[PDB]
């Protein structure tokens, strides 16, 4: 069921708009497919890892090796063994991805619950009408200040203060 | 001369190893090549290519050497008439494919010529016609009163500069029922098959032509021929619209994808896929370069993916509209990773 | 917008260490196919010997 | 760009191309149009004159039958003009005599082609005059 | 039928050198008249760039073609961009200018052609011609009130790197007050910005003409060029087809005669 | 075909120069005398050295006849000396 195992990162790609631009995840990805088509070349192309010794021997009539062939061929049964050394570099591995991972779906709903509360914040409550002119400054932590610095230096004007407003004569 | 024509024989003859090499006496084609005048080493590469693929487990391979004598080589494709009438009378469908026949016509030329019989047209022996077609004319799709079996034949002949018009070309070309005009210039230009689809054709497309390519794909045989007209005209017109470009556009991807390579037959699996992506817009939207492995990418994709749809598109004997919503999964699949 | 921005993340948190698994250990599982290889490899040295 | 360039470019035969100038001296719609050198930014239409070409060196007079003369900043006289004219070819006796009089046979045409001709009954008196 | 198809072939390319030097013949003249439009329209040109002459916003539609009809993208290019201005702005008049461009104006808005003047293309840009031609424009149907205009004119770079490439024109109201315009001083008493929008409006279809004639003389040297290489061609492969025909059919007499014997 | 192959060498004086007025009218691309060497004067040699390459270059650009404008001045300046020669 080799589908499902790349059938993740094919939907992760799918919604990879705030995951595009991964420099060695592509990568990884490449060794995992290499790995899979290395898997079927040595599946398909080599034959039985294995000898016909039932009737091979038989047609070399004077071979006086199959014997010693085929006792090299069972005796080579295990020419060496598997490496699953990731023991501790995958639990370390596993341990790095997962807290970064759990520390960013955490900040993403916290995200979604404070634009969401800003939003029931926004739909009704930014009174553009009767609100305290001054009371901007109390929204504004820094708008009391900076106007107190604006006209306090001796400036009395700011780059475009008005760019979206009119200024008009006296009619 | 070498335009591996012949290589095309062997492919088709390899073919008798995905179902010939299974059990199927009904999928049993026991194809039998001939080798009539040819190098002894181009027989050697015969022989080896034949064993490495494991297909001399099907094909009886008839030789006649160019070292070898005249009367051996004019009587070598009757020795192939008779191997094909011991198969094929005993009731299995079989199949054949005589070598280069135009060193069987040589032969029969020397023959008469030499014997003593006066020449006739094209300074060839009079009776070449009489030779062919009683070579062709052996094979036959007999009915269930003689067992329903068939001896299937690809006669092959060869010419000089590509010329469709010769004695031996044209008069063959009667006889037979199909051709397939292998060129020289597509034979370096554009193809390793570089078969002129245009001018290949065959007297029977719809009556015995693959259920998976007609019986859903039939459309995409209309298709073919269209698009095959269609890139006819594509040599200096303007562009008049934007229809004509893109037929042209996807018509060329597609030729440039349905060479199927060399000692490489893997068929009744994805036939209509090109076609039906195509005008469904799955391949055409690739770079017509990328292609080239593009359609493997999709091949092994509906082989270990569309496992199920693929292995049905094979045996299930049609791509049903069902089918066809799945394969258009598979081509969204395939389309995506 | 800001939103919106938040909302690929939404099913991404899905599988993003269930693909950083699968391309990892069944990547990891290689091994088996080059110590496969090997020994096919010593079959196809050794039946080359016996043809010889 | 010191001087002053002229573009004396009619729609027959372009004539001169920015080349430096001490005067292109000029008769335009409302006046005489005597720019020396730099010029100010203003193009005028021009009207039937002698456009004294003073170079660097002498100023070639040439009866030109109208144009407009651009002043670009750059003291470039663009004068794209609608004829050509010589210091010598501009220049002749009976040829600006006979040729208006007998035009004036064309003015006893209709009153639209009166009108037309009425710029033709003056035209050939400025060459004449201008030829010196 | 091979022998009527290679003389066939050659009587084409004898017409199509013929059409070569007939081609020369209207290429010199149509030079001729270029050289000094363009140095007129680079006078005007050059106050445009002085006072910088861009016109705002009964907007005509306009073509560049010569008296001939087509050379092989010359008359197809210009009806593109014809058909793309009659969809854009439908209500908009078109100038039909020379022949082709005329039948081009012709085929899209009935409502659009307001003149259909034939035979522009006879021969260079001439100043008389081409002032005529814009008088009567100025006159027309107050081509002068039409707010804007764009010339859709060749655009030859070399050879043939062109199509019917658009381009505004200062008009009445557009030279008075351009933004830049405060640069260049105009009178009150002299009224320069009708005269400035007519004079600009002549400069440029002078330039426009000459450069759209030489551009389809090439049309006729580019066009009818790769025609004659297609000539070439046909009549190279021909004359192998006739020649190895001739020999094969000596040949196959010799053959046929010392078989008898 | 004899005749070409017996002889040590092929200067093939086709008929089409010969009609554009030309009285001893060779053709370039086709004449390659094999033993020409072991018979050429070295004084001729030095100068027929770049009439070879001029005469190949002529045959090698003539094709663009009707795009010569945008040729390489280069290559305008190669037609001209192979038209010289």
């Amino acid at each position: 069921a080799k589908s499902a195992a790349n059938k993740l990162d094919w939907a992760k790609v799918i919604s990879s708009l705030r995951i595009t631009g991964s420099t060695a995840t592509q990568l990884s990805s490449f060794k995992k497919r290499n790995d899979e088509a290395r898997r079927q070349l040595l599946e398909l192309q080599s034959q039985p890892t294995e000898v016909d010794f039932s009737h091979y021997r038989s047609v070399l009539k004077n071979t006086s090796v199959i014997d010693k062939i085929e006792s090299y061929v069972k005796q080579y049964k295990p020419v060496k063994i598997d490496a699953s050394k990731q023991l501790q570099v995958i639990e370390s591995f596993e341990k790095h991805a997962m807290t970064n991972a759990k520390e960013t779906e955490s900040l993403v709903s916290k995200e979604l619950k404070d634009l969401q509360s800003t939003l029931d914040n926004i739909q009704s409550a930014r009174p553009f009408d009767e609100l305290t002119v001054d009371d901007l400054t109390k929204i504004k932590p820094e708008i009391d200040a900076k106007v107190e610095e604006m006209v306090k230096k001796g400036k009395w004007d700011v780059p475009g203060y008005k760019d979206r407003f009119g200024n008009l004569n006296v009619m | 001369r070498q335009t591996g024509k012949t290589a095309v024989a062997l492919d088709t003859i390899l073919n008798q190893k995905r179902w010939n090499n299974g059990s199927d006496e009904s999928k049993k084609l026991y194809c039998v090549y001939v080798a009539v005048g040819q190098k002894r080493s181009t027989v050697a590469q015969l022989v080896q290519t034949l064993e490495q693929h494991d297909a001399m487990k099907y094909s009886i391979i008839v030789a006649a050497t160019a070292s070898e004598a005249a009367p051996l080589q004019y009587l070598a494709p009757f020795t192939a008439a008779s191997i094909g009438e011991w198969f094929r009378d005993n009731g299995k469908h079989a199949l054949i494919v005589y070598d280069d026949l135009s060193k069987q016509a040589v032969a029969y030329r020397q023959l008469s010529l030499l014997l003593r019989r006066p020449p006739g047209r094209e300074a060839y022996p009079g009776d070449v016609f009489y030779l062919h077609s009683r070579l062709l004319e052996r094979a036959a799709k007999l009915s269930e009163k003689e067992g329903s079996g068939s001896l299937t034949a690809l006669p092959v002949i060869e010419t000089q500069g590509g010329d469709v018009s010769a004695y031996i070309p044209t008069n063959v070309i009667s006889i037979t029922d199909g051709q397939i005009f292998l060129e020289a210039e597509l034979f370096y230009k554009g193809i390793r098959p570089a078969i002129n689809v245009g001018l290949s054709v065959s007297r029977v497309g719809s009556a015995a032509q693959v259920k998976a390519l007609k019986q859903v794909a039939g459309s995409l045989k209309l298709f073919l021929a269209q698009y095959r007209e269609v890139a006819a005209f594509a040599q200096f017109g303007s562009d008049l619209d934007a229809s004509t470009k893109q037929t042209l556009v996807r018509g060329e991807r597609l030729t440039q994808l349905l060479k199927q390579n060399q000692y490489s037959p893997l068929a009744t699996e994805e036939q209509v896929p090109l076609i039906y992506a195509g005008v469904n817009g799955h391949l055409d939207g690739i770079e017509l370069s990328r292609i080239g492995e593009f359609e493997s990418s999709f091949l092994s994709y509906l082989k270990s993916n569309h496992n199920e749809l693929l292995t049905e598109i094979r045996e299930k004997g049609e791509l049903s509209k069902e089918l066809l919503a799945s394969l258009k999964s598979a081509t969204e699949s395939f389309v995506a990773t | 917008d800001r939103i919106d921005s938040v909302s690929q993340l939404q099913n991404v948190a899905e599988t993003t260490k269930v693909l950083f698994d699968v391309s990892k250990e069944t990547v990891e599982l290689e091994s088996e196919a080059f110590e496969l290889k090997q020994k096919v490899e010593l079959a196809h040295e050794a039946k080359a010997v016996l043809d010889s | 760009s010191s001087g002053l360039k002229l573009q004396f470019a009619l729609p027959h035969e372009t004539l001169y191309s920015g080349s430096e100038v001490t005067q292109v001296n000029l008769p335009a719609k409302s006046g005489r149009i005597g720019v020396l050198a730099n010029h100010v930014p203003t193009v005028e239409q021009l009207l039937p004159g002698v456009v004294e070409v003073m170079e660097g060196s002498n100023s070639k007079k040439f009866f030109i039958s109208g144009g407009f003369a651009t002043v670009q900043p750059d003291s470039q006289l663009c004068v794209t003009a609608i004829e050509a004219f010589p210091l010598e070819s501009f220049s002749q006796e009976n040829i600006k005599n006979l040729l208006a009089e007998a035009k004036k046979n064309v003015s006893s045409s209709d009153a639209r082609e009166a009108a037309e001709a009425a710029i033709q009954v003056e035209v050939l008196e400025n060459l004449q005059s201008v030829l010196k | 039928e091979v022998e009527m198809r290679l003389k066939s072939i050659k009587n084409i390319e004898k017409i199509t050198k013929t059409m070569k030097i007939v081609a020369s013949t209207r290429l010199s003249k149509a030079e001729k008249a270029k050289i000094s439009a363009k140095k007129m329209d680079e006078a005007e040109q050059l106050f445009y760039k002085n006072a910088e002459t861009k016109n705002l916003d009964k907007e005509l539609i306009v073509a560049i073609t010569s008296d001939k009809g087509l050379c092989g993208s010359i008359h197809s290019q210009l009806a593109k961009a014809v058909r793309r201005h009659l969809n854009d702005q439908p209500n908009a008049d078109i100038v039909t200018i020379g022949d082709k461009i005329k039948m081009q104006l012709l085929r899209t808005h009935p409502n659009n052609i307001k003149l259909s003047i034939n035979g522009i293309g006879k021969d260079a840009p001439t100043f008389q011609e081409s002032a005529l031609i814009a008088d009567k424009l100025l006159s027309v149907m107050k081509a002068g009130t039409y707010p804007k205009i764009s010339i859709f004119y060749n655009d030859p770079v070399s050879s043939l790197s062109f199509e019917p490439s658009e381009k505004p024109i200062f008009n009445a109201k557009t030279i008075e007050q351009s933004p830049s315009f405060g640069k260049f001083e105009i009178d009150t008493d002299a009224n320069v910005p009708r005269d400035l929008f007519e004079y600009t409006l002549a400069n440029q279809m002078l330039t426009a003409m000459a450069q759209g004639y030489a551009a389809e003389i090439s049309a006729r040297r580019n066009a009818m060029d790769n025609a004659s290489k297609n000539a070439g061609d046909m009549i190279n492969r021909y004359s192998i087809l006739y020649n190895r025909t001739r020999q094969a059919v000596i040949t196959n007499e010799l053959v046929d005669i010392i078989t008898g014997a």
